[PDB]
Formats: structure tokens, C-alpha cells, sequence
């Protein structure tokens, strides 16, 4: 009796935590991908000077 | 003759009253049994969902 409506809390608790989980998840994940963009931006400036160092040499 | 009289006018209100007790104690009877189904039906069931507890 009174134990299923503590269930009705832990549930509903339980439920809000995952969703904030996953949304905090999907964030981070929007963030990997911003800095895999950043890093990936001054790879290929620095390969772009490396081509021309190599015709030079 | 009378008396005779008298003695079965008085001994079939009787049975007559006999009778009419007993067919209300059948309506009570069946009525009795149908709630006691119904009632560990409804038991068992609240009993079903604390094993949900023990399940979850």
C-alpha cells in the first residue's frame, strides 16, 4: 500500500534523473564534437603550410 | 375441533415464516460468497503488485 507510493517517488525520481542524465550527456557530446571541429581546423592550417615546407625543401 | 383448528392456523404461519427465512438467507448467501470472491481476488492482486515491489 504505502510502499507502492513510495514507488510512485523513487520511480518518478529514478525517471527525472536519467532524462537529466541524458541530456547532460548529449551536451557533452555536442562539446566533443566542437572541439574535434576546433582541433581538426588547425591540423589541416599546419598541413597546409607543410605542403608548401615540403616543395621547398 | 376448535383447538385443531386453532393449532394448524398457527403451524403453518410457522412454516410459512420457515420458508420465507430460508429463501433470504439463500439471496444472503449467494451475495456473501459472490463479495468474498471479489474480495481475494482484489486481495491477491494488491498482493501481485507488492511482488512487482520485489521484482523492481
Amino acid at each position: 500500500m504505502d510502499a507502492i507510493k513510495k514507488k510512485m517517488q523513487m520511480l518518478k525520481l529514478d525517471k527525472e534523473n536519467a532524462l537529466d542524465r541524458a541530456e547532460q550527456a548529449e551536451a557533452d557530446k555536442k562539446a566533443a564534437e566542437d572541439r574535434s571541429k576546433q582541433l581538426e581546423d588547425e591540423l589541416v592550417s599546419l598541413q597546409k603550410k607543410l605542403k608548401g615546407t615540403e616543395d621547398e625543401l | 375441533s376448535d383447538k385443531l383448528k386453532e393449532a394448524e392456523t398457527r403451524a403453518e404461519f410457522a412454516e410459512r415464516s420457515v420458508t420465507k427465512l430460508e429463501k433470504s438467507i439463500d439471496d444472503l448467501e449467494d451475495e456473501l460468497y459472490a463479495q468474498k470472491l471479489k474480495y481475494k481476488a482484489i486481495s491477491e492482486e494488491l498482493d501481485h503488485a507488492l511482488n512487482d515491489m520485489t521484482s523492481i
